[PDB]
């Protein structure tokens, strides 16, 4: 399959925090975005493309 | 002091520090450039997940009964495939008759915004502008109204069967089907507005109500193919609606006779002035059809004005120039000492001719075969392989050393 390389983020503590932080907790979702100011290069470079599962993750409860 | 040879060292030492710094600041800031694009694609993506968010809110039945509940059933029994611009402007007079808005009206940060909504309607009283916006959202609901809200990063489409197109609402103040006073009243930049249907489906509908969308709005917005590629698990089935949307954006396009700038022009797809023309670019055909006049210069179409590129330029994009044909274009080249001799003699800089021949003017490459067990060469005793069809029919490549010697 088209392994996106966001993949293995999707078992990443920290990146299942932040996606349930987006999906329920707005006032978190600032504070997602200061693990953005931390370091995120590599996540910010892909987002931009196959969002489609970066959404669906998001969604994930 | 220093010696001669000391200082030209060193001086070549201090302008090779200096370049490789610039090139630090270069790099430095386009880094900088693309996280900043990265943070406003991220914004960009949070503003439209909440709007997600509060869109499959304003999709629960109770809300829709509670909505149907206050609504008189005189406007119940105009079936929805009957709804016309005059009973919406009557629902929208009646609604703002109705529904006041009150500042003043606690906001809690534990109770659900599905909560706040019921709290309103049972009150018919709104916080703020978006409060009123969403219970007339879920209020046209209420009639099985396909009713989408509009949000420019708000206000209501609805769609009549009668005219099959989308007829913008806003319930403050009392604006029906005009475009241009939605966008008056929404926020100072426009760049993106979006109207999400019920059924979840988002369309860019800017091009509606933003008559800058061609001129600034175009050059400020986000990428088209990262945007398209955003609203594309969202576009609706509806295909045929989506095609006729892009018509009457289309026609509505065209209806803007000229822009009041000569610099709109520059790089436009609708506009294409002559001086803007690059070094490839050429008006085609010659006798085209003149969109307007700014400032005495005329107004052609863009595909009108094709990209020209010379015959082994379309040998390397697999096409012919076909033979005999009088070259469309007339440009510089650069060459070898060809290109030279135009420096050479000054004369000769505009003497020299480098053949641009128009798409309409090259056909598509016919592979050569080979001869008496002889690969067909170029001009010059070699092979062009920059494409694989360009390969002679019964020949292969071998990248062998010695190859040539055996």
């Amino acid at each position: 399959s088209g392994g996106h390389p966001l993949e293995f983020l999707r078992n990443q503590p920290q990146f299942q925090q932040m996606r349930q932080i987006i999906q329920q907790n707005p006032s978190l979702l600032p504070a997602l975005l200061q693990q953005i100011g931390r370091e995120n290069p590599q996540l910010l470079q892909q987002i931009s493309q196959h969002q489609e599962h970066f959404i669906q993750m998001l969604n994930e409860p | 002091i220093e010696t001669p040879e000391q200082a030209k060292t060193r001086e070549r030492s201090e302008k090779i520090k200096l370049e490789f710094e610039t090139y630090l600041r270069r790099a430095m800031k386009r880094f900088n450039k693309g996280v900043h694009e990265d943070t406003h694609k991220v914004h960009l993506l949070c503003l439209l997940a909440n709007g997600f968010y509060r869109n499959n809110i304003c999709s629960q039945p109770d809300l829709h009964a509670i909505g149907l509940s206050i609504i008189p059933a005189r406007f119940t029994r105009v079936l929805p495939r009957d709804v016309d611009t005059y009973y919406l402007s009557n629902l929208v007079k009646w609604f703002i008759g109705t529904f006041t808005v009150n500042a003043e009206l606690s906001a809690s940060e534990q109770d659900n915004l599905q909560t706040t909504l019921e709290r309103r309607f049972a009150i018919y009283s709104a916080r703020d502008d978006e409060e009123l916006v969403h219970i007339f959202l879920l209020i046209l609901r209420a009639l099985q109204l396909l009713t989408r809200l509009v949000l420019s990063l708000q206000w209501l489409e609805v769609f009549c069967e009668q005219e099959e197109k989308w007829v913008c609402v806003d319930c403050v103040h009392g604006v029906v089907g005009q475009p241009l006073t939605c966008y008056k009243y929404a926020t100072k930049p426009m760049t993106y507005v979006v109207g999400i249907d019920s059924d979840g489906w988002v369309r860019d509908v800017t091009q509606r109500y933003d008559p800058v969308w061609m001129t600034v709005t175009r050059k400020c917005r986000v990428d088209a193919e990262w945007w398209a590629e955003t609203l594309r698990p969202y576009q609706s089935p509806f295909m045929d609606r989506e095609k006729k949307e892009d018509l009457e954006f289309q026609a509505k396009h065209m209806d803007q006779p000229l822009p009041t700038a000569i610099g709109l022009y520059k790089n436009h797809p609708l506009y294409a002035l002559k001086r803007h023309l690059l070094k490839y670019e050429a008006i085609y055909p010659e006798t085209a059809a003149i969109l307007g006049y700014c400032r005495g210069e005329a107004v052609y179409s863009r595909d009108c004005v094709h990209t020209l590129h010379s015959r082994d330029t379309w040998l390397k994009k697999a096409r012919v120039v076909r033979l005999g044909e009088v070259p469309y274009k007339m440009v510089k080249g650069f060459s070898n000492r060809a290109r030279k001799a135009r420096l050479a003699e000054p004369q000769l800089r505009e003497e020299n001719d480098l053949g641009l021949f128009g798409y309409w003017q090259t056909e598509e490459y016919q592979p050569p075969v080979a001869v008496d067990g002889k690969v067909p060469r170029n001009e010059f005793g070699n092979v062009y392989l920059f494409l694989p069809s360009m390969m002679p029919i019964g020949c292969v490549q071998l990248n062998l050393p010695n190859l040539h010697r055996v």
